[PDB]
């Protein structure tokens, strides 16, 4: 009775849990009441319970401080009860603990403890643990003496004391400063997969071994250097206390002949020991490359000795391992078989939240001045991954030091922690450390939901339901589609004028949906005709599959076929060396991986018919240039960010500017802005976009789509009846 | 009782400055 | 009190230590005047101060020259002093370092001290360390010996000895023909982006290990071949004072 | 004093005769 599941929290509140409103009434508390919660080994913690829309009815939410405390770990389960007569205290006494306070002296009240303590009303157990964060330094504290007995909350009143030597950590309690599942940002989706893949049976495993279903034995993780590959195969280890063994190339493959291999060897043999374990291979491209880029005798014994040893994962019960690597197919293709390394998952590049999240978790320790905005930075950083922005916060973190350290000019063995503390990052040391910042993965892929919305789109009020019918319906209500017989469409091509918004119709239904969108833009494809290398249309269509559910974008589809002339052409005919791979992968994609297949082109008159076959972009959908009430809309959508004088009158310009493409609109409205800010800098040598600046950029703004090209379009969509 | 609706009220306004 | 901080000098004159103007009004200072300057190990340097348009105003802009003879680098501190009763002396006995005069002979006053010291009126004090450049050498020497004490500024009447043998050069006291900063002439912008990245975990140790932000430890340079990749990695090691280890 | 004065004049002097 009252035993509820332990689940992570958002919440990062070291004196309160999250319990969903139903469980309030079984429990018979009230919002913020305070509650007792049981643990193991007949210990206890008491917090402050809150509600939320977020928490699973049967679950309790709570983070790392209060789960060491309980020594509990995620998927336990714990007892809940109220305890309504709650005192206060008068006395308590915090000493720090050995482990986490070295190198910084100062008053550690007036610094940690006081703003921790003070009007918080924090219950507190004698024997809690709890971390203070501060000066760019984690110190938790132990409470060790309180008069009353056994928990009480502070008082505005209440005196703490802190006075001895710090104290030992005990064996069996782990340090709050190691790596667990909230140190992890952006990548979210592949921690669960990866939680639910090996949490099972290491910390059930008594349940796989008395079934006759066998666990997954090998995981391999992949994507750019500094993603989280490693900081992930820790938190799994460190959150379910499973035994961790560290491997990497350059450790296993610095050895000699005979030396190499028996390290490799000893390794799992040492997890199988201490099992359940975990085996994480760092750099497994060095132990294990493709067969056919060595020929070494060193490398090519390596590769069969760690084949040999995955294999004897059948007998090494309880025993995972982990690797991590670049790319799937730069390893020995026999890892990836059946068994051995047999599960894969690609944590990719954190997206514009992940990156906000990681920059949010890099800054715990660090005083951040009311001006800094990292949601801002976040957007700034395109490019980085985890280990970029890591650098950029410790770049930011220096340049603040240097700024105080040269002018307070104390220089002794340990440093005072109010410099520290009263240090705060300003928004110009992130701003440069951003232009110090060098993006590792500059060149690399972008997968990721698109912040395009619906309501960023003028007009086209039929095309938006059409889309949803293509992309949802077919996940959606897919017992109706088996019951009518239909085979669902792969994918839509669209034709019509350029700017008129065939991309943002692909972003808008992809962000909808939640479905990383994949962008192919025409240099690329012409970057692969051009240099023969069309192959490599593969491995997009591979990484749509990697990356579904998602939506795989075509834009410039007639790019190729411009280059070979476009309106004359050349010796040959429609098809090409890249029109042709991507035939063939559509050809062999299902519509059960729930990947959707989306083009574009302004000359649907030279797209190869066989793209709009049955089975591949067999809808057609026209986006005409927009008329007038979508041109108002339009014009909206575009000035949605801008400070807009009153005195515009949106609606004139739509009726002027009657042959316009969006993209032309956007061009008065970005010409508008521009004039705006040039007066604006004049003025300090205004406050709002004024009248006076678009009808100066009616001046120069023209329609890009001639009528010559609009009938183009009108005899095509006539042709398709 | 009231220690714990002081608790109540400092645990609430807390949560709410990192929701905002 | 007066305590500023070190940086570098665009004067290679060992006599000229560079203030900011508002600085010479703080000190009660004219344009020219003759300060101390105080440094480590008790011990200190008599200079003449002048006034430009670039010293920024907390710092003291000084040469390799001075900063050697006060045992301090760059981005120390030291203070600056008047000392308005300054007079010039009658005689000064220098005698050259035994690791600098080696396989050239001569008249070393006439050839090295005497343009050095006629009618410069440099200041001077007992235990100074100072350079003289001339006949494609470079040759340093210390001030030994001289009638007034602690120090005195060169007179045109002041006479110049030299006799005895040369100086065993102390295992403390670094040669002034070693790499240093002023040595390196273009690529000054890659120069202060190392420095910054380096010279503050290698001067303040203390910091890093006190602190949860981890520092640097890493730096490629690159660039064709003879651009000063080395001579930089060396002027870094022989300025802040950390062990140099080459591979 | 004075013979800070004579230092003076050299040592801007010198300066002078390097900057130009
Ligand atoms: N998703 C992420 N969230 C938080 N920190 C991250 C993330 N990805 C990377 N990092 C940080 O970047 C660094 C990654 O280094 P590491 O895990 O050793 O990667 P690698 O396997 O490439 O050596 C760590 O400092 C880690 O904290
Ligand atoms: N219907 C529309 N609503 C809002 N903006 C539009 C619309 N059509 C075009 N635009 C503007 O034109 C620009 C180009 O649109 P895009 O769809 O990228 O063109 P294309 O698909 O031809 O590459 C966009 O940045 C957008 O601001
Ligand atoms: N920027 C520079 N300023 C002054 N001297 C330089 C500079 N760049 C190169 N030199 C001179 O050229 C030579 C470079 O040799 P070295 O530093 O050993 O380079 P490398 O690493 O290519 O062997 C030295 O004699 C050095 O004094």
């Amino acid at each position: 009775p009252n035993r509820l599941i332990v689940d992570e929290a958002i919440n990062e509140d070291n004196s309160v849990v999250s319990l969903s409103q139903p469980k309030m009434d079984e429990l018979q508390l009230f919002r913020g009441d305070t509650v007792l919660l049981k643990g193991k080994k007949r210990r206890e913690a008491v917090c402050i319970v809150l509600s939320d829309d977020t928490c699973s009815d049967e679950k309790i939410r709570m983070n790392r401080v209060v789960r060491n405390n309980l020594r509990v770990r995620l998927g336990d389960v714990i007892s809940i009860q109220p305890c309504p007569d709650v005192k206060y205290g008068k006395r308590i006494h915090v000493l720090p603990i050995d482990d986490t306070v070295e190198g910084i002296t100062g008053n550690l009240f007036e610094v940690y403890l006081k703003p921790y303590f003070l009007e918080a009303y924090r219950p507190i157990r004698k024997g809690d643990i709890f971390l203070v964060r501060g000066g760019m330094r984690a110190v938790e504290f132990k409470v060790v003496e309180t008069d009353p007995s056994p928990y009480c909350i502070v008082a505005p009143d209440t005196v703490i004391h802190c006075e001895g030597e710090p104290i030992k950590r005990e064996d069996e309690e782990e340090s709050l400063n190691e790596v667990g599942y909230d140190d992890i940002g952006g990548c979210r989706k592949q921690l669960a997969q990866i939680k639910e893949m090996v949490e099972l049976p290491l910390r059930h495993p008594a349940l796989f071994k008395a079934i006759g279903v066998k666990p997954p034995r090998g995981i391999l993780l992949y994507g750019p250097p500094g993603t989280g590959k490693t900081l992930i195969a820790r938190a799994v280890a460190n959150e379910t206390g499973a035994f961790f063994f560290l491997i990497n190339g350059p450790e296993i493959m610095s050895k000699l002949a005979g030396e190499s291999e028996s390290n490799l060897r000893k390794a799992f043999e040492e997890a199988e020991k201490n099992a359940p374990a975990i085996i994480f291979i760092d750099e497994l491209d060095a132990i294990a490359p493709k067969r056919e880029k060595t020929h070494g005798e060193v490398e090519r014994r390596i590769v069969s000795q760690l084949l040999t040893l995955m294999d004897g994962l059948k007998q090494r019960a309880h025993v995972i391992v982990m690797a991590a690597t670049n790319r799937p197919n730069s390893i020995d293709p026999a890892l990836r078989r059946f068994g051995r390394f047999d599960r894969e998952v690609d944590i990719g590049i954190p997206d514009a939240t992940g990156r906000l999240e990681i920059l949010q978790i890099h800054t715990k320790n660090m005083k951040l001045a009311d001006d800094v905005d990292l949601e801002q930075v976040a957007n700034e950083t395109h490019g980085h991954v985890g280990a970029d922005l890591a650098a950029l916060c410790s770049e930011a973190a220096l340049q603040a030091i240097r700024k105080k350290m040269d002018l307070i000019d104390l220089e002794d063995e340990t440093i005072d922690a109010e410099v520290m503390n009263s240090l705060a990052v300003t928004m110009d040391d992130f701003r440069w450390a951003l232009s110090q910042s060098n993006p590792s993965a500059l060149r690399e892929t972008v997968v990721e939901v698109p912040q395009v919305t619906w309501e960023d789109i003028g007009g086209l009020e039929d095309v938006k339901r059409e889309l949803q019918e293509l992309v949802q319906y077919p996940v959606e209500h897919p017992d109706k589609f088996l019951k009518f017989g239909m085979t669902p469409s792969k994918g839509v091509l669209f034709y019509g004028p350029p700017g008129c918004g065939k991309t943002l119709l692909a972003k808008a239904i992809a962000n909808e949906c939640q479905a990383n969108f994949i962008s192919i833009k025409g240099p690329e494809l012409l970057t692969m005709w051009f240099g023969e290398s069309e192959a490599n249309v593969r491995e997009i269509f591979d990484k749509a599959r990697q990356a579904a559910p998602c939506v795989l974008f075509f834009d410039e589809l007639d790019s190729i076929a411009k280059a070979r002339g476009g309106n004359i052409g050349d010796g040959g005919g429609a098809a090409d060396r890249v029109i042709n791979q991507i035939l063939t992968e559509m050809d062999g994609m299902s519509t059960k991986k729930n990947v959707f297949i989306i083009g574009a082109t302004n000359r649907p008159d030279i797209i190869d018919p066989a793209i709009l076959r049955p089975g591949r972009l067999d809808q057609l959908i026209y986006i005409p240039l927009p008329d007038e009430k979508s041109r108002v809309a339009i014009l909206k959508a575009n000035l949605r960010k801008s400070p807009v004088a009153k005195d515009v009158d949106l609606e004139f310009l739509a009726k002027m500017t009657n042959g316009f493409s969006g993209a032309d609109l956007t061009e008065i409205c970005q010409r508008a802005c521009k004039l705006a800010i040039r007066e604006s800098i004049e003025s300090e040598i205004v406050p709002e976009i004024r009248r006076d600046h678009f009808e100066e950029a009616m001046r120069f703004a023209r329609r890009s789509v001639s009528d010559n090209d609009i009938r183009k379009y009108e005899m095509f969509a006539q042709t398709l009846q | 009782t009231n220690e714990a609706q002081m608790a109540a009220a400092a645990a609430l306004a807390r949560l709410e400055q990192k929701q905002s």
